[PDB]
């Protein structure tokens, strides 16, 4: 019960711009919006970002740890030591209670 | 649908081809580093601990 | 039974009913000077006789 | 009212409060309250309608009763200490009377009934003074006598005010009643922390005054006193609806707005004293306040209510009300949280 | 300075500029009663400021560049459509009447502000005191609902109480048969659709309610269509008035300062004309009101406060 | 972190000072640039985290959450500019400002070193999110969705504030690096039980935990598309991120305090997966699917094992891209038929072939087809919960079955069968929509090539 | 298009109180300008 505007008609972007990319009603703006999304989205972030990720300098020392484990295994076996000991910390530096 | 896939293909290749060529040329003419013992009284820069030239450049430039 | 009913009922629905009822109790007043000051007398008496705020 | 008389009466309202804040003698504190009450009545009566007369009468009876109890406490204190110095009281009965008297003046529950009624019955500009400036004098006395206050009494008053203020506001459509119940709830926070850290009482008082002055000024700008009158603001001054929204969210205590600062600091001080149940209960109960603040934002800023045809005429004229200090107040009301460590200037 | 408490303190008091020619005069009467012609003659002869009757576009004439605005910014109220279809489902009849009372209220505030600021008197054609005669006529003819009348009386109750009545009320009495004859000669096709029952209702309300009420607090001069032709006798009649009634005798500089603060701020004047009483005739939906408000701000020199519109030639904005 | 905070802030003046027709072009272009620079956070070391200053730090948990956060903003802008085309300019700019401020609060939330700073930004996200839902939602029920969303959160978050302040008084600091070295065990007592609940309940509501989830289907059905994307992709992960950090200082009490919440999650995942089989609203189906997926994350965080913590991180990232993509897929239909009823428009594969392919890939990730990171994260949690108790494999396995059933029910119902005869406004898919779908799935599937960067600090 | 409050929705907030009860049944909104007739 009032003075209210009727619901507008639903607009189809293709009727006036058959080449519409769905970004904007203005064809010139519509094309520029398409280009920035595609250039920065795909050419830059996805392509260079994937390249950047692929060549990260030893992410989280995983390769260094393998090279270090090889060195330790070689050393410990050449001297008859065990590959690994059950104790992480030298017991002579631990004072048990009681 | 056809137009979108062509646009998607073009913009991935717009940089994907130059990168693929750049990687190949870096691999062939620069090559990877050779592992060596740290010479006595030498302090390598933090990016000399990595092998691939692109990894070394990333570490030296941004990290 | 569980998601549109009992989980709704055992918390958000019942809580809001509690507050709405308490609000009517607090605000359904008569605006009479006589009654408000009479409640002051009860408050002062309780504070001393029941809670010993004077000590 | 003649403009010069209005200024002289306002200066006397201020002088009465100042006398209380600078007095070292209980007699002069009492005089400060009497002078302040003398000058406030005309600004409540200035519109000469039966609602204003009822509000002034209800106000006069409450404050006159409270000042008589205060004098009684002062005289009992003289009997048991033989001195008038404004400080801790030397008799527990005097302390109860003084604390009760100041609770009546502050409108804290269960002495709260007058605040919504008096606020509703007086103009918005008069209500702004009643709910802000008038709190200064009673608070400054509580600031000085708190070492002798009964902990159970003051915390009981704080808890009741937080509950009564929260529940009372849920049922209100009048903006002056909403602000009145919001004031009672906030007074509860101020006095809950007084036993532990008085500085946090001052911080909550200052921030409360700034936010309340911002709300009242914004209501005066458009001459709105009801929820539905305020729902037309979007069709006249859209900017105001955004300022109202931000200020209300701050008053609700939401981070990262300024109004979160006092609740945050008050919770901290109480926890340092191993008071955990009480701050938790207070914080949850304050959600009642947030509810009817958010209701106002819904009908003001976050939706567009129906308008009237005659609103189109208002489009053609500018806002000619003064809105003194409003741009400064709204910024302080909302954007101060990053400056929280500045509270030490109140130490 | 802009008028205010400071200007009042610094000597600007109403009674200093007012004289015995500082009068507010309103000419009333039925349609085509020659009231507009007589209103101009009283004004020019007495040296007062004449206000043409407030119409749909009066508010436009006082703001912006003074030219009328597109009808959508007056709500599409139409006097022509009122004559064609007084019982239109759109609610045009009351929407027009509510709009016209607001326009008169604004005009009355303008006239009072002119009188208090300069002391010069003013002549009005009808006012907020006689606006109800049209509302009464519309109701009696079934053009508006009883709910509409209740809204009108609500708005009038909280608006009219603020102001002072005219010093002099002048009524030109023209019988309905002659009004119906003069309407034909004036020959407006839409106005020709008026019936005598409508005109008789306007006549009844004027004589049955307006003039009896105005006499108790103002000076009422009643003239016939013949007697109103001799304006000099009318102007002679006005000058020999005693002015021994009405609130104007009880005014002082203090009360008049309060009155001037109200009438100078138009938004404060129009505050209650948009009370949130949801009547279908005057209620506007959010979507429509938002769309129209957006168009208003786009009109020339309407986006910003007056003086801050570069698009109409305002300058020095960065120092204002 | 200033190299991300400041450019994010600069997006606001860029939007407001843009030409009228360039607000979407400009904000999208520069928010994509910011997203690009966020890859520099991937300088993570094997032992130490990346500690910038006394305020902000980044480790292998916050880094993927930051990159997902900054990636979503340009996607949200693309997803929102069509239904906002009739809005007036100032309100469009205000809508974008809310999205920018959300990103500002989110990147600060994920890198805050101090837990009380985390709390304030964790609560600051409520305001812009609530405004987006209630102001730019479409239906009357958005006002109630805003209240349920607001008060559910605050109901748990206010106790967290008390617990955090209490912890700082007792321990002396809330700096997360300090808490790693000064943490003390929590001994059984009623006080510590409620400290545990205060520390965790706020995050449980955000996940949301089954039983506290009823706000989520409300919020989604009423929110605009960008509101749903950030809610599903990122805001739910605040709860998981907070739990992954706060659990540090709750041992060993979490050993038995976890049980009631594991039972709710383990049984809840089955209940909410089965509910999805009968949902009539497409947005409500996807919202219920998130509750089922986050039930896994809660269990993984609570059982506290290296494999479970890696599975939780992968699941949080994988679910963000997948769930956001599903909302964007459902929204593209909604912009044509203007309904959310799943049965209304059927057989759409016959009319929108390429869009039907996006629906297939989104469904396949949702049911965790190997080797998608959806499967990697889900598999890791299943591996860890089996060691917790072998019987859990029955619930985990059953949920896998029901998940495939409702994922493909959604696909078969809308894409297959016969198209609805009377619906004749299914216009061909726009470049904007196709690009929007591909910017979800392509990064999701690429991450399969290098999963380690989304497996978290336990990797 | 987006739903916005209508008259029926608005009338919820125009009464004397938000929550009607038997006790407040006779309460009425106060005068628009605060002035009660004499
Ligand atoms: C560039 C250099 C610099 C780097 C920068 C890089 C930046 C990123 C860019 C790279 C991405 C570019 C993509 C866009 C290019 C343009 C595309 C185009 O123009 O054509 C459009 C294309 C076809 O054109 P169209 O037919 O005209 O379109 C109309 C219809 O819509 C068409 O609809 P449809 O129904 O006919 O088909 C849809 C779908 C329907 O089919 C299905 O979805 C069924 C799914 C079956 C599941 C199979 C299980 C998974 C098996 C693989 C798992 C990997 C491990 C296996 C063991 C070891 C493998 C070595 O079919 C598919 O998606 C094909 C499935 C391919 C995967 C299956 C396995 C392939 C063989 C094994 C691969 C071996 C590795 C390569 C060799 C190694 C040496 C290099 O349609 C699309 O739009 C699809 C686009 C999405 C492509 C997804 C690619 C994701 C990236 C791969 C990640 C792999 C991780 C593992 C995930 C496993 C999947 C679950
Ligand atoms: C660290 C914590 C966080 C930061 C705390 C910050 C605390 C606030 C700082 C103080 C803010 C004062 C307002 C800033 C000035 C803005 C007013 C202005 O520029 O107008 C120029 C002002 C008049 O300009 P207008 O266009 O008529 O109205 C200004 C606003 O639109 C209308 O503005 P209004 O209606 O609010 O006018 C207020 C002012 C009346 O207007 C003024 O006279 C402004 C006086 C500002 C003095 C700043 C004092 C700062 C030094 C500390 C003391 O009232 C006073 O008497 C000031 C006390 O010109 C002067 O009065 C020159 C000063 C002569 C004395
Ligand atoms: C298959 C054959 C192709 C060659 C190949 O395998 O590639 C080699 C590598 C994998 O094998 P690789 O790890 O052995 O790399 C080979 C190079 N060396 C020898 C130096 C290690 O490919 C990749 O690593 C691609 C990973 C891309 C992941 C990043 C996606 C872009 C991020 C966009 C951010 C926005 C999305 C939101 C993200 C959410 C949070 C993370
Ligand atoms: C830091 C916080 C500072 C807060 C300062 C607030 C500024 C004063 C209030 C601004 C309201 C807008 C304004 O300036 O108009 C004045 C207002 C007009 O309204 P009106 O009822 O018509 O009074 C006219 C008198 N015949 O009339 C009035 O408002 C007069 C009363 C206002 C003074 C009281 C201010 C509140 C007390 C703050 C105490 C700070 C310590
Ligand atoms: C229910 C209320 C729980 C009360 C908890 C409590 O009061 O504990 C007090 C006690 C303080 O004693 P303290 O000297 O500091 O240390 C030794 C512990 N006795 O110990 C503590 O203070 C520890 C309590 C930590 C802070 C608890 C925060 C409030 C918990 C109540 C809400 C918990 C449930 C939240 C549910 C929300 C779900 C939506
Ligand atoms: C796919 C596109 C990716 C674009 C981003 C990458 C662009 C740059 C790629 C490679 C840049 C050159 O990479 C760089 O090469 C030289 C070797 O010649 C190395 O430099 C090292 O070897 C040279 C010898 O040449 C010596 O001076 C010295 O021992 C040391 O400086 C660097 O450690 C490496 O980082
Ligand atoms: C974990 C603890 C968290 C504590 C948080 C506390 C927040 C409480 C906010 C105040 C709630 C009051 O909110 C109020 O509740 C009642 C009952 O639901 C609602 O009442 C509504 O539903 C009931 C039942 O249909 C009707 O009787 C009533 O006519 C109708 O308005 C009000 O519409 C709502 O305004
Ligand atoms: C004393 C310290 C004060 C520091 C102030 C520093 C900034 C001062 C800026 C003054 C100039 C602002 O310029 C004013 O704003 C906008 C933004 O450019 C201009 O016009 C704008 O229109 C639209 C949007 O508004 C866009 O096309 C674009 O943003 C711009 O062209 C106005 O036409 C101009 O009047
Ligand atoms: C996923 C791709 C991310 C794209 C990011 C886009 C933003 C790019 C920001 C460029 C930052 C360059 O920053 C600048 O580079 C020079 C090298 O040229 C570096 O200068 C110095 O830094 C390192 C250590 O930091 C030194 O050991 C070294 O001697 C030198 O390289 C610095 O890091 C900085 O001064
Ligand atoms: C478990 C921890 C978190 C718990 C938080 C629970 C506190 C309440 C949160 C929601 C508050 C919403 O506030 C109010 O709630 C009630 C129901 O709850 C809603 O009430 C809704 O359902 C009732 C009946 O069920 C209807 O009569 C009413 O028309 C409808 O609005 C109100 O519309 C809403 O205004
Ligand atoms: C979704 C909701 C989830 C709710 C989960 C509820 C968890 C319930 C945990 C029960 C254990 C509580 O914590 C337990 O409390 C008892 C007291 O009753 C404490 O008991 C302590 O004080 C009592 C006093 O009688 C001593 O006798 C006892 O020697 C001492 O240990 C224990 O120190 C503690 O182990
Ligand atoms: N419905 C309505 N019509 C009005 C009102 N005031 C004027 N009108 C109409 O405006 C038209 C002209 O009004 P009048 O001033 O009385 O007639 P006139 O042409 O100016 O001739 P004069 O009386 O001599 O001045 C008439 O058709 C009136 O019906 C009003 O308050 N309500
Ligand atoms: N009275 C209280 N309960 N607290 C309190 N003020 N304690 C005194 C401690 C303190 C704190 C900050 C500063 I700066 C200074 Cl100088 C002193
Ligand atoms: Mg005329």
């Amino acid at each position: 019960r009032w003075q209210e505007d009727p619901e507008p008609e639903d607009e189809n972007l293709y009727e006036k711009n058959p080449d519409s990319h769905g970004y904007d009603k203005d064809p010139a703006v519509d094309i520029w919006n398409m280009r920035v999304v595609f250039f920065f989205g795909f050419s830059i972030v996805l392509v260079l970002g994937s390249t950047f990720v692929a060549y990260l300098p030893d992410y989280r020392m995983q390769e260094w740890a393998r090279r270090e484990a090889e060195r330790l295994v070689k050393y410990r076996e050449a001297h008859g030591l065990p590959i690994m000991e059950s104790n992480c910390f030298d017991p002579s530096k631990i004072q048990l209670p009681e | 649908d056809k137009r979108f896939l062509k646009l998607l293909r073009f913009y991935i290749l717009l940089t994907g081809i130059p990168v693929a060529i750049g990687i190949t040329l870096i691999n062939v003419f620069i090559g990877e580093a050779e592992l060596a013992e740290i010479p006595e009284g030498y302090v390598p820069e933090h990016w000399e601990y990595f092998k691939h030239p692109i990894s070394r450049w990333i570490a030296r430039t941004f990290f | 039974l569980l998601d549109l009913i009992w989980l709704e009922a055992i918390l958000p629905k019942t809580i809001s009913l509690a507050q709405m009822k308490a609000s009517t109790l607090v605000t359904n007043q008569k605006g009479l000077i006589k009654l408000y000051f009479l409640s002051f007398l009860i408050t002062i008496l309780i504070s001393m006789i029941l809670f010993n705020f004077h000590e | 009212m003649n403009p010069i008389i209005f200024i002289i009466i306002l200066l006397t309202i201020m002088l009465g409060t100042i006398i209380v804040m600078i007095s070292s003698h209980w007699l002069l504190v009492w005089i400060g309250f009497e002078m302040n009450m003398l000058a406030i009545i005309p600004i409540m009566m200035k519109n000469h309608n039966p609602r204003a007369t009822e509000a002034s009468t209800k106000y006069f009876l409450t404050q006159s009763t409270a000042s008589m109890l205060l004098m009684m406490a002062v005289i009992i204190n003289l009997m048991f200490s033989g001195q008038w110095t404004v400080m801790k009281l030397f008799n527990p009965m005097a302390s109860m009377l003084m604390t009760m008297a100041l609770a009546m003046k502050l409108g804290m529950a269960p002495f709260h009934f007058w605040v919504p009624e008096v606020t509703q019955g007086i103009p918005l500009s008069s209500g702004l003074i009643l709910l802000t400036w008038q709190k200064l004098a009673p608070m400054s006395v509580l600031y000085q006598i708190f070492p002798s206050i009964n902990l159970n009494l003051i915390l009981t008053l704080s808890v009741l005010s937080i509950l009564i203020g929260g529940w009372g506001g849920l049922n209100q459509t009048q903006l002056r009643k909403i602000m009145a119940y919001s004031s009672i709830a906030h007074m509860g926070w101020m006095t809950a922390v007084l036993p532990y850290n008085p500085t946090m009482t001052l911080l909550n008082l200052i921030i409360y005054i700034i936010m309340t002055s911002t709300m009242f000024t914004m209501f005066m700008a458009n001459s709105t006193t009801t929820t539905l009158s305020l729902s037309h603001t979007w069709n006249k001054t859209p900017i105001m609806t955004v300022l109202i929204l931000a200020t209300l969210l701050s008053m609700g205590g939401l981070p990262p707005l300024s109004g979160f600062m006092p609740k945050w600091m008050i919770i901290q001080e109480m926890t340092k004293n191993n008071s955990i149940i009480l701050p938790t209960f207070m914080a949850i109960t304050a959600l009642l306040n947030l509810y009817f603040y958010m209701r106002l934002t819904y009908s003001t800023t976050l939706t567009m209510f129906p308008s009237t045809n005659n609103m189109k005429m208002k489009w053609q004229f500018p806002l000619m009300k003064k809105m003194t200090f409003l741009p400064t107040m709204v910024v302080l009301s909302t954007m101060m949280l990053p400056l929280t460590p500045m509270l030490s200037v109140l130490e | 300075l802009q008028y205010g408490p400071l200007a009042y303190i610094l000597g600007e008091k109403a009674t200093k500029k007012m004289t015995e020619k500082s009068k507010l005069i309103t000419v009333d009467g039925n349609i085509c009663s020659g009231k507009s012609k007589l209103a101009k003659e009283i004004a020019e002869k007495l040296g007062l400021k004449h206000f043409p009757e407030a119409g749909i576009h009066y508010v436009d004439s006082t703001t912006g560049d003074g030219k009328p605005l597109p009808v959508q910014f007056s709500g599409n109220c139409s006097l022509e459509k009122f004559y064609d279809d007084p019982k239109s489902n759109d609610g045009n009849s009351y929407r027009l009447q509510a709009w016209l009372y607001a326009s008169r209220l604004l005009q009355y505030a303008d006239a009072l502000e002119h009188l208090l600021s300069t002391g010069q008197g003013v002549v009005l054609e009808r006012s907020i005191y006689s606006d109800f005669v049209f509302l009464e006529a519309m109701y009696r003819q079934g053009f508006i609902r009883k709910q509409c009348v209740d809204h009108y009386n609500q708005v009038k109750k909280v608006t009219i109480c603020e102001y002072l009545p005219p010093h002099v009320v002048v009524y030109v009495d023209v019988p309905v048969p002659e009004v119906q004859s003069r309407i034909q000669k004036k020959g407006n096709p839409h106005e020709m659709k008026i019936t005598s029952a409508y005109l008789q209702d306007i006549e009844n309300a004027y004589k049955g309610t307006f003039l009896p009420e105005m006499s108790e607090k103002c000076e009422v001069l009643q003239y016939s269509a013949w007697e109103a032709q001799d304006a000099e006798k009318v102007v002679e009649d006005i000058e020999y008035l005693k002015y021994d009634k009405g609130p104007w005798l009880d005014q002082n500089d203090r009360k008049l300062h309060k009155l001037r603060m109200l009438v100078q701020d138009k938004l404060e004047v129009l505050n209650y004309t948009s009370i949130p009483v949801f009547l279908p005739e005057v209620t506007v939906g959010a979507h429509q009101s938002d769309q129209v408000f957006q168009e208003f701000t786009e009109l020339p020199g309407r986006k910003y406060r007056a003086g801050y519109n570069e698009d109409v030639g305002d300058k020095w904005i960065w120092l204002k | 972190m200033l190299k991300y905070i400041i450019p994010t802030i600069m997006l606001m003046p860029l939007t407001w000072l843009s030409k009228n027709n360039m607000i979407w072009v400009n904000s999208t272009a520069h928010s994509l640039l910011i997203s690009f620079t966020s890859l520099l956070l991937m300088n993570q070391f094997g032992d130490n985290s990346l500690n910038f200053s006394l305020l902000f730090f980044s480790d292998s948990l916050s880094t993927p959450l930051l990159i997902l956060t900054m990636w979503l903003l340009p996607l949200m802008l693309m997803a929102s500019q069509h239904h906002l085309s009739k809005e007036n300019l100032t309100r469009k700019k205000l809508f974008i400002t809310m999205l920018i401020s959300l990103q500002l609060f989110l990147i600060m939330t994920f890198t805050a070193m101090e837990l009380i700073l985390f709390y304030i930004l964790f609560e600051a996200t409520l305001v812009p999110t609530l405004i987006i839902i209630t102001r730019w939602g479409n239906q009357t029920e958005r006002l109630n969705a805003g209240l349920y969303f607001l008060f559910y959160t605050l109901a748990g978050s206010l106790p967290l504030l008390v617990a955090l302040i209490y912890i700082q008084n007792t321990v002396g600091s809330l700096n997360f690096l300090m808490l790693q070295y000064w943490v003390q065990p929590v001994h059984n007592s009623w006080s510590n039980v409620f400290m545990w609940l205060a520390c965790m309940m706020a995050f449980m509501v955000k996940m949301p935990l089954y039983g506290l989830h009823l706000w989520l289907p409300k919020a989604h059905v009423e929110a605009p598309i960008a509101g749903s994307m950030v809610l599903a992709a990122v805001l739910l992960k605040l709860g998981g991120y907070g739990m992954l950090r706060i659990t540090l200082i709750l041992n060993p009490m979490t050993d038995f305090m976890a049980y009631p919440f594991i039972m709710l999650s383990l049984w809840g995942m089955i209940m909410t997966s089965s509910i999805c089989l009968r949902q009539t609203d497409l947005k409500s189906l996807i919202a219920y699917s998130s509750v089922s997926h986050m039930a896994l994350v809660i269990v993984a965080i609570l059982i506290q094992t290296p494999w479970s913590y890696m599975g939780a991180t992968a699941l949080m990232i994988a679910h963000g891209l997948t769930s956001s993509m599903l909302f964007c897929l459902a929204n593209s239909n909604y912009e044509r038929i203007h309904s959310r009823t799943m049965i209304l428009a059927r057989g759409l594969q016959t009319l929108l072939p390429l869009m039907a392919t996006w629906w297939l890939l989104a469904s396949l990730t949702n049911l965790a087809l190997p080797p998608t990171i959806n499967l990697i994260g889900e598999l890791f949690v299943v591996m860890s919960t089996f060691s917790w108790s072998n019987i859990t494999i029955i619930l985990m396995g059953v949920n896998m079955v029901i998940t495939a059933l409702y994922s493909l029910y959604m696909l078969i119902m809308t894409q297959r069968g016969k198209y609805t005869y009377h619906i004749n406004n299914i216009s061909p898919s726009f470049t904007r929509e196709n690009a929007l779908m591909s910017l979800h799935i392509l990064p999701l599937l690429l991450l399969t090539l290098n999963p380690k960067i989304i497996l978290g600090p336990l990797y | 298009r987006q739903w916005q409050p209508d008259v029926e929705w608005a009338e919820q907030y125009g009464g004397a109180v938000m929550y009607p009860t038997k006790e407040t049944a006779h309460w009425k909104p106060p005068p628009w300008n605060d002035v009660d007739p004499p």
